[PDB]
This record gives C-alpha cells, structure tokens and sequence, in this order.
C-alpha cells in the first residue's frame, strides 16, 4: 500500500475481500444461529434480554430473541431477516430457519476454505432445495374426505405441536382448543385484527378464558357511572361514535346576540341539543351504549335516570370487535337509529377480573369475532403466553388454507436427508459433495432437539438414519421415551408450508451469503 | 441443616460421629495388600493415571 | 463466563457482530440459573420473617425520604428498590397475588424461593430443568385437587357472620390493628356485606370510602354507613347540623350561565346595560327559588359557587358545601338514595336525596372541619374512617382493612375454606408425597422436592414463634398422620392446642390455591431461562 | 460466588475460543506452504526488516499472547529445534487436528474418546509410513541428496538456481562427515560456517574447501597470504602481563622499578618468542594483542589474528590438527612450546570481499572442513539465503543418517488418509469417528499445496486419493503410492520418479507432535485468567 497523496475513497472506509471475509460472515451466521439455538423443541428454554432502558423480554420465539439483538453484522443481519419473513410467512419455525442457514453455511465452509467456486456452492444449493420442496409436496399427507370431526382433530394435533415448546406446554391440549375453537370462528378472511388478546395480572394458566363474544377493560367511568346497572339479559347494543357531552357546536362558530333573552335561548339550545342526541340514543331501545369519542358525566347521568349503560373513549379495535360480534353499525349520527344498526347480544355484564373491571357481551350467536383473556403472574408471563398463542393461532390459520402435514421431530428432515443423499449418489461428482453436504446439514434440527433434551445425539441420529433407509417415513425423536418413534402416529403434525417455507429461506440466505465477496464499509456520518 | 433450626454443634458432633462409622465402613470394605504383589501396585498406578 | 464471546477472527480482521458487544454481559447453562435461584433465594428469605402472627414489619423509604412501616408482602416488593430481574419477577409474582386475591402475598414468595431451592439441588444431581418444572406442575395439580378435598363451606349470610368474622380476625392477625382486631373485623365484614351484590357478583372496591385522618385513637375507627367528606358549609355561619336533610345534589355552579360555544353579548345602550344587570339578579334569585321550591334542606354542588348565591342560600335557611368532587357526588347520590341532576329547572321533590343527619365535625385543635353524611334509610355505599397516632400508622391500617375487605369479597366470590396455620400446607406435602409413592422414580424426586418446599411455610411460622421448626413441623406431620385430621397445624399464639379449627384461623380455599398455581407457574417460568444479556 | 480477581470461561466458549487461535496461527503460515507458496516481510517496531519462509522464523518473529497461539509457536520451534524441515507442515497438521478434534467434541463426542482415536491413528500412521511407503536410498545414490536438497530448497529465495544449491549442499555436507563409536557415520551440521556477503549474484557463492574466518590481520605490517601455515591455535591474550588481585607490588628501594617494569613486557615477549620459535606462521587467539606483540609478529614475518571466536577457533584447530592451548605450561612446570601442537593448512589466505575482507584458511589437513560464503542482492536476502541452506543441510543429514525417505508433494498425506480412513472401522465406535477425522486432516497438506498454486484443490485431491485408493485395493498396482502433486502443472505425478523426496524422520516427528501439541490443547476446558 501507497499513502496516495489523493485518496480515492475517504478517510475510514474499511474493505474486507476474498476467502477470509466469506470465511468470517459463515463464522458470524454461526454466532447468530448460537445465539437462539438453545430455544428449540419441546425441552427448549427460554432467553431474556434487557433493553438500554431497563425492560427485560422474556421468550422462546426465535424472531422475537433476533430483534431483539442489536446485530449489526452485515451477513449475521441476513439471518434476522429470514427469521422475520419466516415469522410474517408461516409465523411458526423461525428458529429452524436460522439453524439451518447456518448450518449450510457450517458445511460449506471447508469447501470455500479450499478455493471451490461460490457458483458451483449456490447452484448446488438451488437444485437441493427444488428437490426437498418437491420432495415435500410429494410425500406430504393430507386427507380427501373433508369431515369436520378429522379437520377439527388435524387443527387440534397442529395447534398442540406449536405449542409444545412454551411454557404454556402444561396446558397445551387445552390452550390448543382455545385456539381451534377462536380461528373457526372467522369467517373467511381469518383476519388477526379479529382476535382479541387481552391480558390481566393475577390468576393462573388455566383461569385464561375465550370470550364467545367481544371483552374490554372498563374506559374513565364518569359520576354518576355506578348507578347504572351492570347487567342485561337481552341488550340492544348502539354502537356509534359520537361525542356526548356539552361542547363548543364548532371549532369556528361564534355567537352574537345582543338581548339577554336571545342569551338565555342560545344556552337552552345548547343544552337542548345535547339531549335531543340523547333522547334520540335512548328512543332507539338499545340499553348498552359504546362510543368512540368521549361521553360526558351528563350524558352518563341521563342514561343512569334510564337505567342504560354508557361506555365512552371505547378503543377503535373494540369497537370493531363488537361490532362483528354483535351485527351492528357503528354510527357518527344518531339521527337514524335503526333496528338494523343495534347491536345485540344475549348478555352483557361488567365483573371483576384479578382487580380490573371488564365488560364482557357473551351469548352471540352469529359473532365472527372472538377475545382471549390471558392471566399470568407476570408481565412477561402473559406476553410470552401472547407470543405462544399467536404462534399457535398462525399455525391454525395456514392449516386451514390447506390441509396437509408432515411429521414432525426431525422425521421429514431425515427423510429429506436421506433422498438427497440417494440423488447425490447418481451424480458427477463436483456437485455430489456439495448436496451431500445440505443433506448432512438437513440433519441439524433433530440433532438440537437431542442435544436440548440432554440425550446422546449421535445414537439417536445413527437409529434414524437406519430406520429411513430401511423403509419408514415418519419416524423422529421422542423425547419423553430418549428414543425414536413414529412421530405421524404420535401426532406430532406440522403444516408441509412451514418446512417449505424454512427450506426456502434459509437456501436463500445462504446463497446470498457465499454470493458476496466483498464488504465495505463508508465512514459513518453524523455521529453527534 | 441450618435453615431446619439446628444448633452448628450438635451438626459438628452429628458429623463427627458419622466420620467414625464411615471409617469403619471403609476398613471393613478394605482388603490386605501385600508389597510382593506387582499386580496390584501396578493397577493401583494406572488408576491413579487414569484421570491425567 | 460474561462479556459474550471475543475472537477477532481467525485472520486477523475485525469481528463485530452485536451493537457495543464489548459492553454487554451474558450469562449462559446452569451459572445462570444458580445466579437467579440465588437472588430468589435472597428475596424469599428477605420476606419469610414477615409471616404470621409473629412475623415482624419491614420499614421502607422512598427516594424522597418518606417512611413506611408495612408487613404487607406487595407492598415491601413494590416499594423495594431491586435491579435484578428475578427480584423484579417475584415482585411482580406478589403484586399478581394481590390483584387477584389481595392476601397471601408473602406466602408465595417464600413458596416460589423454597421451590427454587430444592430445584437448585436437584440441578445439582443432574436433572433438566424442565424435567423440575414438569415435576412441580404434577405436583401443584395434587396440591390443589388435595385442598378440594380438605375444604370446608362456611355461610356468608348476613343473619350469621361468625365465620366471616374469624376469617377476618384471621386475616388481620398478623397485622399491627391486631390491638382492635375484633372491631376490624366486624367493620370490615359489615362494609363488604353492605357494599355487595347478593347472587353471589362481584363486590364493587370503590363502592367503599377508605380514608383516614390523624388524631384520636385507633380504636376510634368506625363504619359510617354513608359518606365523610373533606369539604364543610360554604358559609360560617350557616348551621352545622341538618336533620332529616333532603338533599339536592346538583352539578352545576350557581353563576350565571354561559354557554360552550365562543359567544359575545353585545351591549349597546343604557337600557341593554340595565337589562343585563336585572337579568343576573334575577337569575341568582330564579335559582334560589327553584332550589327552595322542591322542599330541599340541604344542597350539594360540585363546582362551587359566588357570594350573591351563598349569601341567598344563607338567607333562606339552605345549608349548602360546595367543591365536592365527582366520585364524592356520585358517592352521596347512591348513598342517600338521590339523583344527580345537572341544572335547576330539571330539579324535584322526587330526585331529592335523603339523610338522617348531616353534621360538620371538628378535630380539635387543627381547624380543619369534615361533613358527614349518614343515618340513610338503605344506603349502598359505606366508608371507613380511621383514626390513629401517626400517619403510618394510618397507611397500615388502611392497607390492613384493605386486606380484611378482600378476604371477604373472596369468601363471597367462593365460600369454601381450609384452616391455616401451615395445616393446609401440611396435608398437601403430605398428599404430594404420597402421591409421589406411586408414580415412576424419575419425577419422584421433583414431586418430593414439591412437598419439602410446600413444608417451609409451617417452618417459618414456627420458627418466628420462637420453637423449634423442624420438630414442631415433624411432629403436627406425625400427628396429621396418626390421626385423620388435616386442621392440625402451627400454634403460634402458644393456646395449647394445634387444632386450627378449634383456634379459628381460616383462610379461603381460593386463595390457597391461587398461592400455589401462581408459585408453581412462576417458578417454571424461573427454570425455564438459561440466558440473560443485560447490557 | 467464587470471587476470583481474573476471568474464567468455560466449555465451548473456551474450546472454540483455542481453536480460533490455533487456526489463525495456521492461517498466518498456510501461505507459505510448498514451491508455489510466497515468502513473508516482517517489519519491527524500530523499522528492521526481515524476509523469510520459514515457519519457525516467523513464528519466533511475531508477538503472541494466547496460551494455545504460544502452544503452536513453540511446537514450530521445536520442530525446526530436532528436524529442521517441516515446520510449516506440523503447525498446519496440528492446527486442522485440533480444529477436527473440536468440531467431533462439539457433537457430544467425549475428548477422551477423540485423544485415544487421535492416538491410535498417529500410532498406525507412523507404523503404515515405515512398512510402505519408504524408500532406502542405497539404490538411488548420490542422486538421492541432490534430489532431496532441490525439494527441500523449493519455495526458497534459492529455489531456482537449486541445480547449484543442492551439489553444494551436499559437497558441504559430505565434507564434514566422521563416523564415532559404534561406526555410524555422523554429520556434524552448525560446524559448516556461513558468512554473508552482499555483492554479485547468487550462482557465484563460494564453497570453501576449508575454513573462512570473518577476521582480519591485527597489523597492517602482517603478510596477507602464507603458502605453507603453520597455525597456532591459542586461548590466552598476548598483552603486557600484570599481577592478579592477590599479589602487589611496592618498592623500597628504588633501583628496582625498572626491571621490574621491563620484564613486566619481557614476560610476553618471551612466551611470544618461544611460541615464534617452535616454526608457526600463523597464530590465531580468542583474546587481544596489543600494539608490541603484533609488532613482534609482524617482525617474525608472521600472521596473527586477535578475537577469533571461540567456537571458529575450536573447528579450525580441530580441522587442521591444532591443539587449544590456554596456557603454555607443561607437566615439568616450565614454559614451553612444542611443535607438535602446531596445524598445518595449504593456505591462509586474506581475500577482499565486497569492499571488505575475510580470512580463508584452505585444505586444512587431517581433516575436510567446509565453509559456504554467500552472495546477493543485500542484507535480507543473504539472510534469507543462510536460513534456506541450513534447511537444505538439515534436510540432507537427515537423509544421510536414517536411509530412508518418502515421496514429497503429499502423496504420504494422501496414502495415509485412505489407510486410515479404511483402519478406523476395525477399532470401537467413537474413537473410530476420532481416526477418521484424523485421516480427514491430513489432508489438509496437499489442500493448501494446490491452494497455493491457485489450482482446482478439490479436483486435484480427489483424483490423488483415487489413486491411493487404486494402489492400496488392488495389489499389483502398489507403484502408485509414489503418485503425488505437480504443481506446475497442476497434475498428480509419480514424485518418486520425479525426485521430490523428504526424510522419513520429517514426518513421523511432524506427525508425532502435532497429535501431542492437538491432544494438549484439547485437554483445555476452561480457562482461569488472573489479573495481574
Ligand atoms: N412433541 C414433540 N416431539 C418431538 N419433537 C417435537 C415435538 N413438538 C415439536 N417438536 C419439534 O421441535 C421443533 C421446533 O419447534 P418449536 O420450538 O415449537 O418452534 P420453532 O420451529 O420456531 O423452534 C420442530 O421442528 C418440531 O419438529
Ligand atoms: N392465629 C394464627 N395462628 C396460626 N397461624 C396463623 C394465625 N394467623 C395467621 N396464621 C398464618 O400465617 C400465615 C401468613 O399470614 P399473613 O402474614 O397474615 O398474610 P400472608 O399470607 O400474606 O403472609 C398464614 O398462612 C396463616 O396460616
Ligand atoms: N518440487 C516439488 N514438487 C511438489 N511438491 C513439493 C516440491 N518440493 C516440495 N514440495 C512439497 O511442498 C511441501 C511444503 O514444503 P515447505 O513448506 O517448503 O517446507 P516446510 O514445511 O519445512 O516449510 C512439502 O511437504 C513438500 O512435499
Ligand atoms: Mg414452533
Ligand atoms: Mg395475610
Ligand atoms: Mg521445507
């Protein structure tokens, strides 16, 4: 190197180029990978992370342990955003992603290390993965008979194999029912928006409830809010979004008068207007009021001398959930309230839950729309058994897109493995290594899952192998029994879109990665 | 033991009293070796190496 | 064992991978888990003094220096300046209970840290920790259908309230009020049963006026069936005491109106200037008049009012407080059985509420004067005035009969109960171990390590007492054994019996269970982190 | 808990932490690994510049603070300290060893059970080594030395011009050889001196069939060039004598002074004049002369060199048949001379070199000594050419005294993988998994050979262990375990035919310490760093 009086890029940009630089970005997927290995399976744990200002995350979710890392790595960031597509595609597997990205990677090191073309590496890789997903599909099982008791079980099986790696895994039949039980209901957009998640301190696992129906917490009651009743037995529900109270008629308008008599009118009217809105509401027969937009102490006042409920500053989400559970309209102008813009419901009822007032609207039968209450010990208790169910809930809603499984534990992995070895076999040569190589990287997932649960992974890994080339699809790990077993027959069922979907990913970071051979890095600007 | 509400002395001479028997045990489990016996002193040297 | 991990890699080039790696700590495997088990050990031990009718207070100060003298678990986690994590998740395991039972708060953290002790020599002895997890789950499971079994029902109506006020008594013996204990328990009791809705609902906490003031004694606490309000007659030398007072509660200033909306009254002339002038006194005379009209005694506003109003309300004979808040207002109209009625002209007879005496009280030699409204026909709505030496005193009353109330509405919320003392604790260690006696060998030891943590509670209540721990447990164990009698338990108050049942110390089924579901999940959640990554 | 002041890691963090800088100590020297790898420019702090490429130099060279880094460093310094060549190689083996080692232990493979295998492979490498693939050089002759000396000096400054090099090496070596008790021929290396000169090119270094002093005459007066020498060889300074702490001089009367100061010269006078007297034309000593001695010289017509080092001093007077004398007393308690203790060369000769000059003492007599004078473009590469020509005369001693050599290019590397990839399913079950991964790194050798010549490594190491795997299955195709890498042209060739040979004692030493040097630092899991 030469000083260069004239320096062609400025001061401070670092350049790394060549075999070691690829050498090192495998090197830093592996840390990535590392960093949320240990949270695979169901003897998985859990990873807590604190923030610069002081909160700590607790969770077994893989995007969720990533985003939380501030990696700044250029090709560890890749691994992160597999993570987050596999979280935003399938929603479930986004730890599988990774550790098997990484694994690629792992395996083809020894092959960059000794000058193989990075071409030769990324073709290899494409024709391996077309292989497996078509693999997949072909082997994938699913079942022509639309019968809603099996579909009900295959979501139910599916829901309880997503879940059986949280903390919530105790309760994981019954957590699993929940889930089934909520998605069924949507009706055919199986929007997320549709699900209501609350979570309330105090209580147990199993004390957590889903609503048939829509739920809220209590919103800044006025005086005068405790002597309305907290419960109807059939309440016509007016669900609009207006501001009931005493207020400025615009935000421009002035008035000018000039006898006392036309100001005594102009305060008459005022009020006047007010309660022709409210006589109006109540007219309407509907007994529960819920608005948008605040409603004030004598608005509160007049529907407790009705005996009528009022519910104002009510969140946007809830009020929409209502509506979808009840069948209304949510209206700006009470000027035509109609039959056919109340809301109804079977029952209506404020109660306590662990110190916090919730209204609960049960008893719909046409609700497209459901609320889950989660009860924990803890902040991070409930948002982990937040994560879990929506993990759950993602799962439930893919399965029922389409329909077809694949065992789970590492027995599609293995079987993968073992075609992909059976096609490198029959090949030239140079390209034989390199699909040996994903093949034996295929093998990551049930190796972890043994090493998680303590066992000896090489025996297990040895039994399976011997199992799939001798005939035996399904067989996995068992955890409970430290041994192999047919993982289809113990119903440990994933959706095939989810290892489609971590196939793809992660050959797609990995040919991304061994693709770049060069990185540079501009000063930073602006560092304050 | 402590946390159970027991006094450090009584604990002492509790162990006390089970190093006693526990030297009686392992006399009892002891077996005469004799310096002639290349055998044994060879066996007792790689046991010690084992761990090296 | 920290820091991350540090290679620079094997060529010699920069190895960045985590925004300011060289600033971050990390914890990894078992260290990690003996550390959290560590600081929930210190936790448990913190707080276990604090149990019972002989555990001893704990007094805090804020960062401005303000004390508080308290044996409430929450409230010594709450206020604890703690930056570990785990300490903050006990914390918030105590502040969980108390949401949702409001006592036992102290139990289970000394529950979660005895559990988290003896998984630290199971770890030791080479289980996985979701294996312990698994363990204690199974275990809590029979537990609980254990303390289902052993329950007792008790009535909760009104005609009899014995059993609710030997579950209060119970509740509040650990407390410092224990010198007024019976009374605290009697008003307690009694503002809950007022203050409820009887098909077995919920019970409404804001429905009931906690607030205390300083002087006079503790035992000068009472039950006011009505509302005490901070506020007294608008005018000196209006009377001090209405009887038989029909109230008029009302929300609106006695000022002349003005409307919301920007509005200008244009004067003109001399004439639009005398109308003006003849319009506000009529109007301060027109409101007077329409108050008088409905046969009212006392009125009750919210916005206060000017002097020509007071001065008018003076002359006719209206006693009248002003600036009395919403919650106040709301309070008074529930209590005295009346409407709120937001301007004059919608005022009447029949939206007038009714008091058997309102009276301004004094407090010595301290100037300040309080309103109290009481002797309603059927009010729905109690407060409680509590009187004291000091103000800490007063806060830990508060909380106390805060307390007691809880333990009531959960008694009404389910009336089902088991005897304390470490009785309940006992029969359950007692069921897990025989349970465990069954199962396979390798969730025994967890099982057993259930039931030995289960047991600390009757230990720390006996050692706080003074007595052995260990022999007193072993032998209530051996006798609960002998003899088919799970009320046998920790005698703490030295009444030469161990029958709880015979001692009266009660506690909710409910809140038992909760202690032990809520130990029992947080622990998990505890065995469950291997990594921490603080910055 | 601990409360230790230092830090502690443990496990695989302390593992991986190991292998790194193990492999980045490789990394630093797989460069300069076989003819087509590159030499290394080293730069001090205070701007002192070295050229070289050998491992051990750079290794010795460079500042290293982890304890494994310091590990591989010191086990490059032993390897050149007891065999002189490989020492690239043995870091390289060592390093893919323990690289190999951590990657089995990372899947749940016990560390013992992976140092059993390690061992059980280095055992029956070395045995396999010794019963196939060595070849005596008694039916190869001289041309085995030329051949091995040309293999050891490529990828050295004097790689090219190795035709020369090696018949130089070899006359140099051979030059020194003597057989001791018992009969077996010996090759004293270190006795060869090389002086470094910069000036003409490389092909006109000198071999000096004699000894080369980097002395001069003390006195200019001093004849430059003696026909006929008689060298005495002397351990004593030739100075005005003086009395040692124990003895004093005082003087009462005052007539004695001055014979005591003359014979305080007379005395040296007259050892010089006997020493003149015995016929010696040359005199060299490890002390100083001063100006009157070196004028007594100069008058005799003599040749005296002061500050001859002790060692030159010893292989000269050996060589030429001299006797050290640090004193010139007899058994009679006199002081005398005898001729008998005088050497005897063709020549001693003061040549100028490159604007300076040395000392040549030619055709000593009852016995052939050798000196190898150096010539190139400056400094660094005249250093770079003495530290290739120790390598080829180590490798060349090597050859001479065990007759037994191994094809070069790493066709031993690969015969040895197959082998032992074929052994390990014959032994247990996971230090089975330990000799494969054993065989596996050994092919890191002929991997970095073809890397270094920007060759297809993978193509190249397959069809090698093809080959190897041909000649070990059938049996009548047993001569191609002498097939090995052409990095020329990037094919596998027969190197036994080819001439590229090496001492077997290279590998087998290699081999033997890179396993303890991997099996050392895998016996590490978990690391205690006190504060200072
Ligand atoms: N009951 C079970 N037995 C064996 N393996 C399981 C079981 N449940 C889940 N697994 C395996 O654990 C792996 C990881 O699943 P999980 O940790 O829940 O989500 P992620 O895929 O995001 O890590 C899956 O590949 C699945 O095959
Ligand atoms: N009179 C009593 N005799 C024996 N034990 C008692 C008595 N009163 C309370 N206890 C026991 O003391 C324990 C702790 O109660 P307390 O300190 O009041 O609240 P917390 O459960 O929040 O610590 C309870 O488990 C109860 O069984
Ligand atoms: N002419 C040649 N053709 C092919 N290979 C060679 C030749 N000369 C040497 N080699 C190989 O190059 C390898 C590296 O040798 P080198 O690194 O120079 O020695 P050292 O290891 O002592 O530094 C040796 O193992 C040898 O087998
Ligand atoms: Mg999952
Ligand atoms: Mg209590
Ligand atoms: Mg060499």
């Amino acid at each position: 190197m030469m000083p260069t009086p004239v320096i062609l890029l400025k001061e401070g940009t670092d350049s790394s180029q060549g075999i070691p630089q690829l050498v090192s970005n495998i090197s830093a997927c592996q840390v990535i990978a590392e960093a949320v290995r240990t949270t695979l399976g169901p003897r998985g744990m859990d990873k807590l992370i604190v923030d610069g200002r002081g909160k700590a995350t607790i969770s077994n979710d893989g995007a969720t342990i990533l985003k939380l890392l501030d990696v700044v790595h250029p090709a560890a960031k890749t691994l992160v955003d597999i993570a987050k597509s596999q979280d935003a595609e399938v929603g479930d597997g986004t730890t599988s992603v990774t550790l098997l990205a990484a694994e690629f990677l792992k395996q083809v090191k020894p092959y960059v290390e000794e000058g193989l073309h990075p071409q030769i590496i990324i073709r290899a890789f494409r024709t391996a993965t077309q292989l497996a997903v078509n693999k997949i599909k072909e082997i994938a099982v699913t079942v022509k008979k639309a019968d809603k008791v099996e579909q009900r079980k295959l979501l139910e099986k599916c829901a309880m194999t997503a879940l059986s790696s949280k903390l919530i895994s105790q309760q994981k039949a019954f957590f699993a029912k929940m889930v089934v039980d909520a998605v069924m209901m949507l009706d055919d957009l199986l929007q997320l928006k549709m699900i209501g998640i609350k979570k309330v301190q105090g209580g147990a696992l199993e004390d957590s409830q889903l609503v048939a129906g829509v739920a809220f917490k209590k919103t800044f009651s006025y005086a005068g809010f405790e002597m309305q009743p907290k419960k109807y037995h059939n309440p016509k529900i007016a669900l609009l979004n207006v501001e009931l109270e005493l207020k400025a008629e615009k935000d421009n308008a002035e008035i000018r008068v000039h006898t006392v008599e036309d100001y005594q009118a102009i305060v008459d009217a005022e009020w006047n207007i007010l309660y022709d809105k409210l006589e109006k509401i109540h007219h309407s027969g509907a007994k529960v009021v819920l608005s948008k937009l605040p409603i004030g102490d004598v608005a509160t006042q007049y529907f407790a001398d009705r005996d009528m409920f009022c519910a104002g500053r009510v969140p946007e989400e809830d009020l929409k959930r209502t509506m979808m559970a009840c069948g209304g309209s949510i209206q700006t102008s009470v000027n035509a309230l109609s039959a056919d813009v109340l809301g109804r419901c079977q029952v209506f009822e404020e109660t306590q839950i662990g110190g916090e007032r919730y209204n609960f609207f049960t008893g719909c039968p046409k609700a497209k729309t459901c609320t889950f209450i989660l009860r924990g010990g803890a902040e991070q208790f409930m948002e982990e058994t937040e994560r879990s169910l929506h993990d759950a809930i993602m799962i439930v809603r893919r399965a029922i897109k389409n329909d077809s499984v694949v065992a789970g534990g590492g027995a599609i992995e293995m079987e993968l493995s073992k075609y992909l070895r059976d096609y490198s076999r029959t090949i030239p040569g140079k390209q034989q290594l390199l699909i040996g190589a994903y093949a034996k990287a295929l093998e990551i997932i049930p190796r972890q899952l043994c090493d998680n649960a303590g066992f000896d992974a090489t025996n297990i890994l040895n039994k399976l192998r011997a199992r799939h080339a001798q005939g035996g699809t399904w067989y996995g790990v068992d955890i409970n029994n430290e041994d192999i077993a047919d993982n289809f027959e113990a119903f440990v069922w994933e959706p095939a879109m989810v290892r489609i979907n971590a196939l793809t990913a992660a050959s797609e970071a990995a040919c991304l990665i061994v693709s770049v051979d060069e990185t540079i890095k501009n000063p930073r600007s602006t560092v304050d | 033991l402590l946390q159970k509400g027991i006094h450090p002395t009584i604990i002492s001479e509790s162990f006390q009293k089970a190093l006693e028997k526990g030297i009686e045990i392992l006399t009892d489990m002891s077996r005469p070796v004799e310096l002639s016996d290349r055998e044994t002193l060879l066996n007792s040297a790689t046991t010690s190496l084992n761990s090296k | 064992a920290s820091m991350g991990t540090l290679a620079f890699d094997e060529y010699g080039r920069p190895f960045l991978i985590i925004k300011d790696q060289d600033r971050k700590s990390r914890l990894m495997g078992l260290e990690a888990l003996k550390s959290h088990i560590m600081a929930a050990k210190a936790v448990a031990n913190t707080m276990r003094t604090s149990l019972g009718p002989n555990g001893l207070d704990k007094m805090m100060v804020d960062k401005d220096g303000d004390v508080t003298v308290t044996n409430d678990g929450a409230t010594i986690l709450s206020m604890m300046d703690v930056d570990h994590q785990i300490a903050k998740l006990m914390v918030e395991l105590s502040k969980s209970q108390d949401d949702e039972i409001g006592d036992g708060t102290t139990g289970v953290v000394v529950l979660a840290g005895a559990l988290l002790e003896e998984a630290e020599q199971l770890l030791d002895r080479g289980i996985h920790p979701i294996r312990i997890a698994d363990g204690y789950e199974q275990a809590a499971r029979v537990a609980i259908e254990h303390l289902d079994k052993i329950s007792d029902s008790v009535l909760v109506d009104i005609k009899d309230t014995e059993p609710l006020i030997q579950t209060a008594k119970t509740t509040l013996g650990s407390k410092v009020v224990n010198s007024c204990h019976r009374q605290m328990a009697e008003i307690a009791v009694n503002a809950v049963l007022t203050v409820a809705d009887m098909e077995r609902r919920d019970v409404d906490f804001e429905l009931i006026k906690v607030e205390g003031k300083v002087g006079g004694r503790l035992e000068d606490t009472k039950l006011i069936k009505g509302v005490i309000v901070d506020k007294d007659f608008s005018h000196p030398q209006m009377p001090k005491k209405v009887e038989d007072a029909k109230i008029a509660i009302l929300t609106c200033p006695f000022e002349p109106p003005k409307p919301k909306t920007k509005h200008k009254l244009d004067v003109t002339s001399v004439e639009d200037y005398k109308a003006l002038q003849k319009y506000e006194k009529e109007k301060f005379e027109e409101m007077i008049q329409q108050i008088k009209e409905t046969g009212a005694n006392l009125a009750i506003c919210q916005w206060g009012f000017d002097d020509e109003a007071n001065h008018l309300l003076l002359q006719n004979n209206l006693p009248a407080v002003r600036w009395v808040g919403g919650p106040e207002i709301e309070l008074i109209a529930i209590a005295t059985g009346g409407r709120i009625v937001p301007r004059f002209s919608e005022l009447t007879a029949e939206k007038l509420g009714f008091a058997g005496l309102v009276q301004e009280i004094s407090f010595g030699t301290t100037k300040d004067k309080m309103l109290v409204i009481e002797q309603c026909k059927n009010s729905r709505a109690v407060t409680i005035f509590i009187r004291g030496g000091n103000k800490m005193i007063i806060e830990e009353a508060k909380r106390s009969l805060h307390d007691a109330l809880c333990v009531i509405r959960n008694l009404i919320r389910d009336n089902r109960v088991v005897y304390g003392g470490g009785a309940a604790e006992i029969s359950c260690a007692l069921a897990v171990s025989q349970e465990a006696d069954k199962c396979p060998t390798l969730e025994q030891y967890a099982m057993r390590a259930f039931a030995d943590a289960l047991e600390v509670i009757p230990m720390a209540l006996s050692e706080n007492s003074g007595m052995n721990p260990i022999q007193t447990m072993t032998e209530v164990r051996a006798r609960q054994v002998k003899e088919m009698n799970p009320a046998l338990g920790i005698d703490c108050l030295h009444k030469g019996t161990n029958d709880m049942k015979q001692q009266h110390v009660i506690e909710t089924l409910i809140g038992k269970k909760q202690q032990i579901s809520l130990a029992t999940q947080m622990v998990r959640m505890i065995l469950k982190i291997d990594d921490i990554r603080k910055p | 808990p601990l409360s230790v002041f230092g830090d502690r890691s443990t496990g695989e963090t302390i593992r991986s932490q190991n292998v790194m800088a193990a492999a980045s100590i490789a990394n630093i020297v797989k460069s300069s690994l076989g003819p087509v790898g590159l030499d290394k420019m080293l730069v001090d702090d205070i701007g002192d510049v070295t050229i070289t490429n050998d491992g051990a130099t750079i290794l010795k060279l460079l500042e290293v603070e982890h304890p494994a880094a310091k590990v591989l460093c010191e086990l490059a310094d032993l390897q050149d300290k007891e065999v002189g060549d490989g020492t690239t190689s043995v870091v390289i083996i060592a390093a893919e060893l323990l690289k190999n080692a951590d990657e089995l232990v990372k899947q749940k493979i016990h560390p013992t059970s992976v140092i059993s295998g390690y061992r059980l492979a280095c055992k029956e490498a070395v045995r396999y080594i010794n019963e196939n693939l060595i070849v005596n050089t008694d039916e190869l002759g001289r041309d085995c030395l030329i051949n091995a000396a040309k293999t050891s000096m490529s990828s050295k400054i004097i790689g090219i011009n190795g035709d020369f090099f090696a018949n130089m090496v070899v006359d140099a070596v051979l030059a020194i050889k003597y057989t001791d008790i018992r009969g077996q021929p010996r090759y004293p290396v270190n006795s060869v001196n090389i002086l470094k000169a910069h000036g003409r090119s490389q092909m006109e270094s000198m071999l000096i069939s004699g000894y080369a002093l980097n002395c001069v005459v003390g006195s200019q007066g001093m004849p430059k060039r003696i026909v006929n020498a008689k060298i005495a060889c002397l351990d004593f300074s030739l100075q005005k004598t003086k009395m040692k702490l124990g003895v004093q001089v005082v003087i009462t009367d005052p007539e004695k002074l001055d014979q005591i100061r003359q014979r305080e010269s007379d005395i040296t006078k007259e050892r010089i004049q006997k020493i003149l007297a015995t016929g010696a034309n040359v005199i060299l000593t490890t002390g100083g002369i001063d100006d009157m001695c070196l004028k007594y010289f100069v008058e005799a017509g003599a040749m005296a060199v002061r500050r001859v080092l002790k060692r030159d001093l010893k292989r000269i007077a050996k060589a030429s048949g001299a006797t050290i004398l640090s004193t010139l007393a007899n058994l009679e308690g006199e002081e005398t001379f005898e001729a008998a203790m005088l050497g005897q060369a063709e020549e001693v000769v003061q040549e100028r070199i490159c604007d300076d000059e040395l000392i040549l003492i030619k055709n000593t007599k009852a016995r052939t000594s050798a000196s190898i004078i150096l010539r190139g473009a400056n400094d660094f590469m005249c250093d770079e050419m003495e530290r290739s020509l120790h390598d080829a005369l180590c490798v060349v001693k090597r050859v001479l005294e065990s007759k037994s050599v191994v094809p070069g290019g790493g066709a031993v590397e690969a015969a040895l993988s197959i082998y032992l990839e074929n052994y390990a399913t014959s032994m247990g079950s996971r230090e089975q998994l330990a000799i494969a991964e054993f065989a596996r790194s050994l092919l890191v050798i002929p991997n970095t050979l073809a890397v270094n010549a920007a060759q297809d490594s993978t193509d190249l190491v397959a069809k090698l262990r093809a080959f190897h795997n041909e000649a070990q299955v059938n049996p009548e195709r047993k001569n191609l375990k002498w097939i090995g890498l052409d990095l020329s042209n990037g094919k596998p060739r027969d190197n036994k035919q080819a001439g590229v040979f090496e001492p077997t004692i290279v590998k087998v030493k290699s081999l033997k310490f890179a396993t303890e040097a991997a099996i050392t630092i895998l016996r590490i899991d978990d690391l205690i760093k006190l504060h200072p």
